[PDB]
DNA sequence: GTTCAGTCCGACGACGCATCAGCACAGAAGC
DNA sequence: GTCGGACTGAAC
DNA sequence: GCTTCTGTGCTGATGCGTC
């Protein structure tokens, strides 16, 4: 009986407190009960505890059901290098609910908008559509099989096939599994816990109850007799072993099977890094200015780098001559740049066999011999690998070395890495170059190189240490390199002052209030408001509550004719424009969807804000006094 | 080892086409008695059962009981590639991985052949009991087909209510509501064109128009069909394919 | 133009505001104020480039433009506190077969006089002064460029006046009080006040005398009188003194000088004079109300 | 209270198949005279008049005139069900938001009824005056329809020429030009010669009504809206009015 | 300049409708002997030879030899508006800028005419030598089209086989292979006759056969000719007037 | 011993290639 | 991309 | 000629991958 299944009970026993017999496929109902117990809890370490409890139960009763229940909590459908994705829209889910509950679409949309959650409305309702056979209860293996089938089934009339399968899963719910299936299909599982925390709950479970025990499990608490603190010290050093083992090779399909059949301490003996498998790339931390860099790197001798506005690429060259290219978010993007694969005979020196390197790829002008913006790259085609007719050329900027000729280098100082990078490759002007780096601690050259970068078409500054914390290993700290943004380095940036025109209802944590906004500039040569962006970030909880409480009475049932919108999301409410909110922008860009500033530079393409952020409610103004589209164009010109 | 020749291949065309829309993969069991096809839909809402008997075949010879897993799409298209009047001969031997179809023309000069790839298939078998039914109606195939083809536009589900005076359909939705009260064809027994009702107790229920639109595809096999309705029971729709067989459908209600 | 009155209408009576699209105005003669039109055309041949291309665009969809130029401007509060480029436009009107009128004063008054006397169905301007001059129909935003989408906004003076119940003089006073170019108004009472105060006090003179606090800043020199008589009977020409006729456009005469005084794409201009000329094979289709009278409206219960 | 019965239900199918397309939403005026309906199209370049006198109704009662606004795409979808020879009967209450319909098959077996939702719709109405047309052509609708289709295949401007000696239809497109003629063997009556031009971008929408009547009449005068008229049995007729292309 | 009249306008209606999906423009060459049109397709893989001999029409008058570039889609949009039973007439001048098409109805209540814009085109002319094809077959056209409609449904390539008393079409793909069997007949209302020399087997694109198949109402009997790796000749005999000959490349 | 200090997690945003749905009509097939 | 948000640790 | 539909794109609408 899983209907009272309680993992919140103190001292869980891996076999005695479960609700299925061993050898059986794990009942998805228990996974749903456990997700409902996790969301009821706020404390993060208590959530990792409850997930570790359940991972321990699975490896005690049904070890083969491990791999799916990870993805039932991790929401992912496979290694990102394969390219598998669910490919279902939230509209499709809302129509499937309407079919399986028999309720008409307008009412369900209105309920889902007032609650902000498809999983809540999946319950409290029935279609009375009684089948002749009450359905078989779903397994976690079965749930995963049906989700990968939704990912696989495509082609003409595919939304019928998807609707059918989703109907079938939905009518097979018993008590409360439906809410979590509704979440599961959106890519928005809202579990309150993610990759690092599932890896932690896993590490705790596999340390408490190792694989290779026969049933009934001979050992359940490998920490027995130790004090909880020294237990925690053993747990966390083992957890660091797991995290590093996960970092050197991203995919659980190489980790979890060998974890069962060899055990957790001997993992690194088999799991060596090699060209042809991608690896987790470094992240960056937002810092405002050079005193902060100097306190962060006081003992650390560091060097300076341009932040180029390109795409991150890892190159993985095998000795047999096949070479692959991978993005930040792990996907195989090779065949976007087959001409680079044609360039490989000339790039490496004749004395080397294979390598792994990291590079920023930027489109390059052949006769102009200059950089071009990210808006150039984003329009690059993706599916066809046709190198005969090439439209947009590319040049490479190096910024780190991983692997050379059969030696791993991730563990090493950036000094020896960059030395071996330079001493073991040839530069090719217009094809591939080192990023220029200046090797000093004086603030003047740093703010000089800042100016040189912002005038050499780059975003900001990158800072890296040569040896102190310099190594590639994410698990110690993910953010070993620093991003120095122009955004607050100027003290105040491209501030703009925009009128409210419309609001979006809140969802998730934001539900029961507003959750997004639409804003306008003023067009005085028409006396009308041009929609310029959607605002959704940078307002705090209680100032959001103040924005809602000010807007509640300000609605209008109709669109007032003073609005201009097109293609952009039709708002949930129309608002009379009575206040202005100062906001911040990171870049102006030529929106193919927004009307504002159309024809002041390009005829049809309007203008909108890269990376918009709210700042302050400008309570004293009148609406027409706000920013004009002519100023907006002036700023755009000033960007070049 | 199987061989089965039948003169009117048109029935075989009609039944494959009429089944395609509801299921893509199904199994025949072939035995020396004849052929059966039981199958379930992916929603597991609508169950279908076809039965053929050897005396309906002209030249029937099965020695070993063989299951054929077949994708409806490829074989439906193969019979779209055939004439109505053509004499059709299925052939295979023990553990044959390929299904042979012979098509015979009335000109003697044309004798076409098509090979279909078989495939592995496992299907769930369910045992629906024969029983009394509270209401039974015989209707011309056209009249029920038209009623449903119409009412598909007025709503999504139909509230049926059979009685001794006449069977009622009724529905409601986006544009209004719509009722059809077929009476019983009582004073003149035309047989070929009659509506007939027999009822021990009235039954009233609700059903899905998508699947009724999927069911009605077998209307060209017979000028009439029979409906069995009973309280809380899956609707039985039956198509008596002359003296070669029966095709039956169960519909899970919307109670 | 009068400040904020479009806002008053768009909040109180959107029903007389009709958003419509360019091809709905086939056959229509339109009385264009040349002054505001050439002013936006300047925003050195760009004033001519809009004067050419916008005129072409109007001609394509059955619209016959009537360019009206300004005469003596009245005693503006700002202006009473050059025609090289103006006559440059008069040059190509004859050279492209479009008529030129010269008003005795602000051409918006003479465009409104033309509309209110049946010679023309719509005007072309952005300022509501023509509605206040008594024009039953105002058509706005036509003169915008091809990329600036701007569907064309009708206003219906008859419907506005009917819905509030407040007569033409009780609409002139609204405009003056709501903030004309002729004088300042009372900056101490809100724009929303105008409909309600006119409903309670259907003149500026009755409106000021009832409430005399220090918080009500009536104009220091109270020109809320003189503008009322101006908008009642402005200095305008006789409409029937000029029977409008649209002539054959020149195929070469403009282009022989056009690329010559201001070097510009030959192909655009030559295609422009072709397309405008071919649109004259259209301008043909008419409407039933011209043949048969409206008996009225029939209302369902 | 509204109650009308009509054995010729199959014409209502044919009527609603033509009215729906040029006018998505329209209002009937129901009177002691019978049922009528008038409305203008989008550009106000054409209008329709439906006339049906109470004489042809198998039973009629009406205590007062009634104005009913209805979406014609809804009535077309409804009548895409009702049978090709059914008796059609219409009913309405004194203030209802619904219209009742009752359909009886000839064989009495399939008996149907419906109750649609009304919507509030007030539309402008134009009172056509009586007049004589300098040309009247009376001729089979089936050739007229084919000619209009054949000409708008090439170009949208049609010229219709009417005189004692014959009828002519002229048009041209980017590919070249064409002319069609009809000879008195079609019947023509004239007082003065007339020649006019119109848009086939409405005449090929007009010629939908081919199933409603076996023949059409064309009424024309100089600078006057072309009238295209179809008879409805004895019970009434349908007219279209189209403004000229000056 | 010339003038030509034929009572059976449907003949030229079908003559056009057969070509409309092969080539959008072509040079019609008209001379005192008759009308010829030789052209390749939009892809060079095939050729057409359409010939109508002057004595085949009811009235012919050509005094100056002339070839016009013609938009075939345009003339399709012309003739779609006329009944099949009407008398056709065509007139051309020496200054080849407009052609006159005239429709004379059997009910003389309607006679009509259209003037079409001509174009200048230069078709790449070629020489087609007559040759003894190692296999040739004559058969009724309706089933030959059905066979093509069937085989192209399962795949995009077809293989012919031509033996001394047996011809077969074959096509293979994901869902299997389909074999169509032809045995010679030797009298009936229709017959299939084989003129063999040596046995052969060839391959052809089912797509271009799916386009060729629109010529079926023009003839009862269609004749197909081939050798080793030469193109398939397909002739529709157009009365005693002439012929329509396709030439389709074999797939390697 | 608590006002900091850092993690980590998901709130939200803007573009754009792909890729499939939804009319819409010629077209052919079916009759 | 980016900003806020709740909570354990930081360590005085 | 009529039927419903099929095979036909063309244009519109989001999902998901950059950042
Ligand atoms: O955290 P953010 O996304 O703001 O920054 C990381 C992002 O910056 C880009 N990048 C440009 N140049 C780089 C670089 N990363 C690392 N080194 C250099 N030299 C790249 O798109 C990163 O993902």
């Amino acid at each position: 009986d899983p209907s009272g299944y309680n993992p919140a009970k103190n001292n869980y026993h891996p076999v005695e407190d479960a609700c299925w017999k061993p050898g059986q496929k794990v009942p998805y109902l228990a996974v749903a009960r456990t997700f409902e117990k996790i969301e009821e809890v706020s404390a993060r370490l208590r959530m990792v505890e409850t997930l570790s409890n359940l991972l321990r139960s699975v490896v005690a009763l049904s070890p083969p059901d491990l791999l799916p229940v990870l993805y039932l909590s991790l929401n992912h459908l496979g290694p990102p290098q394969q390219g598998l994705e669910l490919g279902v829209g939230d509209g499709v889910l809302l129509k499937a609910v309407a079919q399986a509950t028999g309720r008409q679409l307008e009412s369900v949309r209105a309920e889902a908008a007032e609650k902000g959650d498809v999983g809540l409305v999946a319950e409290n309702s029935r279609s009375t559509q009684r089948l002749m056979l009450p359905p078989p209860p779903l397994t976690a293996s079965g749930v995963f099989s049906k989700f990968r089938d939704i990912a696989r089934l495509t082609g003409s009339a595919s939304t019928a096939k998807k609707i059918d399968i989703i109907k079938g899963l939905f009518v097979a719910c018993r008590h409360s599994e439906a809410r979590f299936i509704a979440r599961s299909l959106s890519g928005r599982l809202r579990l309150g816990l993610a990759e690092q925390s599932v890896l932690a709950a896993l590490s705790q479970a596999v340390s408490l109850t190792p694989p290779g025990q026969e049933f009934p499990p001979a050992m359940v608490d490998a920490g027995k007799g130790k004090t909880a603190e020294a237990r925690k010290t053993w747990l966390e050093e083992q957890g660091m072993i797991l995290k590093q083992t996960f970092c050197e090779v991203p995919d659980l399909d190489r980790i979890i099977p060998v974890l069962l059949e060899h055990g957790l301490e001997r993992l690194p003996e088999h799991c060596k890094l090699s060209p042809g498998i991608p690896l987790k790339p470094m992240l960056a931390h937002p810092t405002r200015g050079i005193s902060e860099v100097l306190k962060r790197f006081e003992e650390a001798a560091f060097t300076c780098e341009y932040k180029y506005d390109g795409q991150r690429a890892q190159i993985h060259a095998l000795e047999g001559g096949e070479v692959k290219i991978f993005s930040r978010n792990q996907e195989d993007n090779t065949g976007k740049y087959p001409d680079i694969i044609s360039r490989i005979p000339k790039i490496k020196l004749p004395s080397v066999t294979s390598f792994i390197l990291d590079t920023e790829a930027v489109a390059w002008d052949r006769e102009k011999k200059q950089i071009q913006p990210f808006q150039v790259l984003t329009t690059r085609k993706r599916k066809e690998v046709d190198a005969s007719e090439i439209q947009v050329q590319v040049c490479l900027y190096a910024f780190d070395l991983i692997y050379l000729n059969g030696e791993s280098l991730v563990r090493e100082p950036l000094s020896r890495r960059r030395q071996l990078l330079r001493e073991n490759f040839v530069e090719t002007e217009g094809e591939f170059v080192f990023a220029t780096s200046l090797d000093t601690k004086d603030i003047e050259q740093i703010a000089e190189f800042l100016e040189q970068s912002v005038k050499d078409s780059c975003e900001g500054l990158m800072v890296k240490t040569l040896d102190v914390d310099a190594t590639y290993e994410i698990a110690k700290r993910s953010h070993n390199w620093l991003k120095l943004k122009k955004d607050y380095l100027d003290g105040v940036g491209d501030t703009l002052d925009l009128v409210v025109i419309g609001a979006y209802l809140g969802r998730g944590k934001r539900a029961g209030r507003y959750g997004g906004f639409l804003l306008a500039s003023y067009d005085e040569d028409s006396e009308e408001l041009q929609a310029i962006c959607k605002l959704g970030t940078g307002f705090s909880d209680e100032e959001l509550e103040e924005h809602h409480q000010s807007l509640k009475a300000l609605v209008l049932p109709s669109p007032r004719p003073y609005v201009r919108i097109d293609g952009a999301v039709i708002p949930d409410h129309w608002l009379d424009p009575s206040a202005v909110w100062e906001v911040k922008c990171a870049d102006l860009s030529l929106s193919p969807i927004y009307p504002a500033a159309r024809g002041l530079v390009d005829s049809d393409k309007g203008i909108s804000l890269r990376f918009p952020r709210f700042i302050r409610v400008r309570e004293d103004k009148q609406p027409e006094q706000a920013t004009t589209s002519a100023q907006v164009a002036c700023l755009y010109r000033k960007q070049s | 080892m199987f061989e089965a020749r039948l003169v009117q291949g048109s029935i075989l065309k009609k039944v494959l086409e009429a089944l395609k829309d509801l299921i893509n993969e199904a199994c025949w069991d072939i035995s020396s008695s004849g052929v059966n096809l039981q199958s379930m839909d992916s929603s597991h809402v609508s169950l279908v059962q076809l039965t053929l008997r050897s005396e309906g075949f002209d030249t029937y010879r099965c020695d070993r009981n063989l299951a054929m897993g077949v994708n409806l799409t490829s074989m439906s298209k193969i019979l779209k590639c055939a004439g109505n009047e053509d004499i059709i001969t299925l052939r295979a031997e023990d553990n044959a991985d390929t299904l042979a179809l012979v098509f015979e023309a009335p000109n003697q000069e044309k004798v076409s052949d098509y090979e279909m790839k078989l495939m592995d298939l496992d299907v769930e078998q369910l045992g629906i009991p024969e029983q009394e039914y509270s209401c039974v109606v015989k209707m011309p195939s056209g009249e029920f087909a038209r009623i449903c083809r119409d009412l598909s536009h007025i709503g999504d589900a139909v509230v049926i209510s059979c009685a001794k005076d006449g069977v009622k359909f009724s529905a409601s939705g986006e544009l209004g509501n719509g009722n059809i009260k077929l009476s019983q064809t009582s004073n003149v027994d035309k047989e070929e064109e009659a509506v007939t009702i027999e009822m021990n107790e009235p039954v009233q229920l609700t059903f899905a128009l998508r699947y009724l639109n999927f069911f009605t595809k077998a209307t060209p096999l017979s000028s009439t069909v029979t409906l069995s309705m009973s309280a809380d029971v899956p609707l039985v729709v039956e198509y008596k394919i002359a003296d070669m067989g029966h095709l039956k459908y169960y519909l899970a209600p919307k109670i | 133009g009068i400040q904020g009155l479009a806002k008053l209408i768009a909040d109180v009576a959107p029903s007389a505001i009709r958003e419509n699209d360019i091809k709905s105005y086939f056959g229509r003669k339109v009385a264009i104020d040349a002054s505001m039109s050439i002013y936006q055309f300047l925003i050195t041949t760009s004033h001519l480039m809009g004067m050419f291309y916008r005129t072409i665009r109007m001609m394509e969809n059955g619209i016959k433009p009537v360019y009206v130029f300004d005469g003596k401007p009245p005693q503006l509060k700002s202006g009473e506190l050059t025609k090289q480029h103006n006559d440059e436009c008069k040059h190509l009107l004859s050279l492209m077969g479009i008529p030129y009128l010269d008003a005795p004063s602000e051409a918006e008054a003479s465009c409104a006089a033309l509309v209110k006397a049946g010679k023309v169905y719509a005007a072309a301007t952005e300022d509501m002064a023509c509605l206040t001059f008594g024009s039953p129909v105002l058509m706005r935003h036509l003169t915008a460029s091809e990329a600036k989408k701007l569907p064309i906004q009708e206003f219906h003076l008859s419907r506005i006046l009917q819905e509030l119940g407040l007569n033409q003089e009780q609409f002139v006073d609204l405009c003056i009080l709501l903030g004309s170019d002729y004088c300042e108004s009372i900056r101490g009472i809100g724009p929303k006040r105008a409909v309600d105060l006119i409903q309670k006090h259907k003149s500026i003179e009755e409106i000021v005398r009832r409430l005399d606090p220090n918080k009500y800043p009536v104009p220091e020199n109270w020109l809320h009188k003189e503008a009322h008589q101006l908008f009642l009977e402005p200095e305008v020409l006789d409409p029937e003194s000029v029977e409008l006729k649209w002539s054959e456009p020149n195929e070469e005469e403009l282009i022989k000088f056009m690329c010559g005084e201001k070097q510009f794409s030959e192909e655009r201009i030559r295609s422009g004079v072709k397309r405008l000329s071919k649109s004259r094979q259209g301008s043909t289709q008419g409407r039933l109300d011209d043949f048969f009278k409206v008996t009225g409206s029939l209302s369902s219960a």
